[PDB]
């Protein structure tokens, strides 16, 4: 889980946690 | 473990408008809510998801709700396909949590009941147990009281009542009261009476039965 | 199309065990899961258990844990559910629930519903009585639910009232029906109080006369 | 639901302290931070300070650093703001801001705003004068003058007449007092009309004054 | 620190057209932006987040695009109820940063101003300060000039003017010009005038009056 | 790293289920992307991380797979969506494309 | 904004070192790196080379290991490519590529290609 293309960081104002009943590709 | 509570369990509109149901939750459920609808008994049917999104095929039921812990559903005028029972639902993980349920009725006006009484049948007398019925027909609203007199003596604990579901044509309820007793005690008494009281009737009405006639 | 069916259910002596089976015809069980939801007679809905598609994510309700279980047989898309040590207040109607939100819109599918009634009794046929002169019909001392009662084989189905069944303290059910009748409908063709009981074939028809 | 309320605003002389307070009702303050946003009387929005829950990460603006303080009371969901050494340039409207994003969408909430002003002047009541209207439709006006601080509310005929009315924005005179005028267009021959009244209303000092205008 | 700029300071378009506003930044902020909107005398409202998406309830005639260091917002078919001020925003840390603000107004045909002049009243004369006011109504566009003459002499540095917001019915402006002086100057002279010039009128309009009548 | 794609030809009418295989060389992580090129143009990214869908794309595409086996599936074909499809791996510093899969006609 | 523009090239004879430039038209080049990729007619795309900002990994392709020479240029952002000992099967169209993934999504910015024929 370490590549030189992916930027390791996070945005404190948004939390990523998808709902299992919903796919993450919802518009 | 997310407890939910709903608006008062009954409501009436009289083909009015601006009917609101309120659903309250605990903790932080973000915005994941769904509203169902079950007619007396078939199966639930889905109306709104994500707390504001009209389903495909459902008629115009305006419903704007908030986030965090407060949700509301509005009706916007009520035809006659909206007598039912509405449930909340959450979906934030593996599992669900339903609400209690809220009914809707319809009001037209005050009405007067019709009172009738049926004597026991001879075959049922041969069976060893006798049963007498007081029938009250076409009265509104549901609240009513009946009293059984056996030779001018009040009774309790040996009678039961049954009421149907509000009719879709004249919107009135019907009531049946059944009183059961042994044959030996039945032969020891001759005069019987069912007396009813209601807001529609100015005075209580008593119907009497006397054995042997 | 897409449909679901449930098997099993019925009547059981308190204690013992059963097995409810859900079969889904119309798709393939490959994503997400299926739930069991029950409804008591004349009360609200409540959740029971969930299963994911492959082998995991088994969660139960609050007062159903310890007892009960869930399982999925391989190959064919079957959902089994084993219950044991059933006391009272567990008699209800069970459904099979499938739900997920995706793409254009939601996809929810429900089942027909299986009836389970726990009782310490046995099957019994009804007893029919008439009412003297509208006119009334009374059925008593039958088990278990339901019973279908009608007049004139449906020829006269206007102005008919059938009150919900009432559970007697003895352990047997009874109810009554009544049909409004014109003032002077003397010399009527026929009045048949047809009754039908599914668990026991006891089709009885009776007559009423003043 | 959720709705924020802030209080503590008003007037202050140039260079003493002042304390604001913003409190909420509807949620429990244990998720994210809270921001203070100030708007100048006629310019664009600006950002001041942010406080995280259980205040650890504290960040201020660039022109406000040093003379401000912000803190959270660790009992209730109330956030404070203590201002020292005010200057004549800090006269604005202060909001209370809270937003965050989640996989379901955005969440944003704003306060309502309490005016804060700094100057060296006392509180006075407005003075009201008429404008005589004396060929075509005419116009008549009502002039208020030397009132402090803002705002004042004017209405004609107790709100009965609300057509063809204009209320120009207030302007600041050199001495430090405000003045404005309000005008109404009137038909050519509305002679002997029912009543024309100047209903004025000042909140900081209760000086409700009604006057009449005649040719 | 990060500084954000909006290129067009003010806009002007007719109904049913296309308008674009461009937001430029320094450094690198990824795809983090949000566009606000403020109607006069109220609190702002969120319109677009993540520079491409849309919040619920917003009409679908708004759009936005861009990436890295150049963003833009496009509005098609401008209805006359979206006249407001729009701000950028960027949320990439524990702290926000706003823009400068672009204003949007409406265009129409030119208008001919109407001019009135009001002499001072006695009550203000008693106090010791005299004000002379003249008023301009129903003109377009904004730019206009009013000059003050006293006894055929030009004055400067002692007059103030104020303009109202654009109306939502006729889309015309209004202007008030006030001149302040002490009483001694008032009874010293006899003749007063304010002259108005504009694009619409062919020749400048003169309005004047004399003290004592 | 040598990769390969089996279905070098396609034969399906307007509306059909199609599958494409993207067999890899060794056990890489979930680092794979799919490119689509129409004639006389420049390539365009379709899906990254072997699962995501990327913004501004029709929902009729769907990729899946992990470990060493990766696939792609489309619900229909549509005359608009006939082109060539390449596989890419974007672990480490260097890239490595694969072979083409021409959507044949008639 | 980023808009890669490729320039420099034309008709050549067997054996030469004509220059190739990929001067950018927006932003800067202090982040990650930049690649080269070719396509010959009647074939798919293939890898060429990768260069990061300043001295870094310069890993080459499979057919041309340790034979090409590619370098950056401090300021005035550009990447310079130099080949020698040209063969005949090196006629193609060359592109310019810059890819990097972030917590908001991808970024492609595919360049434009130019023709080279022996």
């Amino acid at each position: 889980n370490a590549n030189p293309n992916v930027d390791p960081n996070a945005n404190p104002n948004v939390d990523p946690n998808a709902n299992p009943n919903v796919d993450p590709n919802a518009n | 473990d997310i407890q939910m509570t709903q608006s008062p369990s009954t409501l009436s509109a009289s083909v009015g408008d601006r009917v609101t149901i309120t659903c309250r939750a605990s903790q932080f459920i973000s915005r994941w809510l769904a509203w169902y609808q079950q007619k007396p008994g078939k199966a639930p049917k889905l109306l709104i998801y994500k707390a504001s999104s009209l389903e495909s095929g459902v008629p115009s039921r305006f419903s704007g709700s908030g986030s965090e812990t407060h949700f509301t559903l509005t009706i916007s005028s009520l035809q006659p396909d909206d007598v039912a029972t509405y449930y909340c639902q959450e979906y934030t993980s593996y599992g669900r949590t339903f609400g209690q349920g809220t009914k809707v009725e319809i009001k037209r006006t005050v009405a007067a009941p019709s009172v009738f009484i049926f004597p026991p049948s001879d075959e049922q007398l041969k069976s060893g147990t006798a049963s007498v019925v007081c029938l009250l027909n076409n009265f509104y609203p549901r609240e009513a009281k009946v009293q059984w007199k056996v030779d001018n003596a009040l009774q309790s604990g040996n009678s039961q009542e049954s009421v149907t579901e509000q009719d879709s044509k004249d919107s009135t309820y019907s009531l049946s009261s059944t009183l059961t007793l042994s044959k030996a005690d039945y032969e020891k008494h001759k005069v019987y009476a069912c007396e009813v009281t209601h807001q529609g009737l100015s005075s209580p009405v008593t119907k009497s039965f006397n054995r042997g006639e | 199309q897409v449909k679901l069916v449930e098997s099993g259910g019925g009547v059981v002596q308190p204690g013992r065990s059963l097995r409810l089976s859900c079969e889904a015809s119309g798709f393939i069980f490959s994503t997400y899961g299926m739930h069991w939801v029950r409804q008591a007679p004349g009360k609200g809905l409540e959740w029971v258990a969930v299963i994911w598609f492959d082998g995991s994510n088994i969660y139960y309700a609050d007062s159903v844990k310890g007892r009960f279980t869930i399982s999925r047989d391989n190959s064919k898309n079957t959902v089994f559910m084993q219950m044991d040590s059933l006391r009272a207040e567990d008699t209800a109607v069970y459904y099979c629930h499938r739900n997920f939100y995706d793409g254009s819109g939601p996809f929810d599918y429900w089942g027909q519903g299986t009836l389970v009634t726990v009782s310490s009794a046995s099957t019994k046929g009804p007893s029919v009585f008439p009412l003297a002169p509208a006119l009334g019909c009374l059925v008593k001392d039958y088990f278990p639910e339901p019973v279908t009662v009608s007049w004139n084989s449906g020829a006269l189905t206007s102005g008919v009232h059938t009150f919900p069944a009432v559970l007697q303290s003895s352990g047997l059910y009874s109810l009554s029906s009544v049909v409004t009748v014109p003032s002077s409908s003397l010399g009527t063709q026929t009045y048949i109080c047809n009754v039908n009981h599914k668990p026991s074939n006891t089709k009885v028809d009776k007559k009423v006369e003043p």
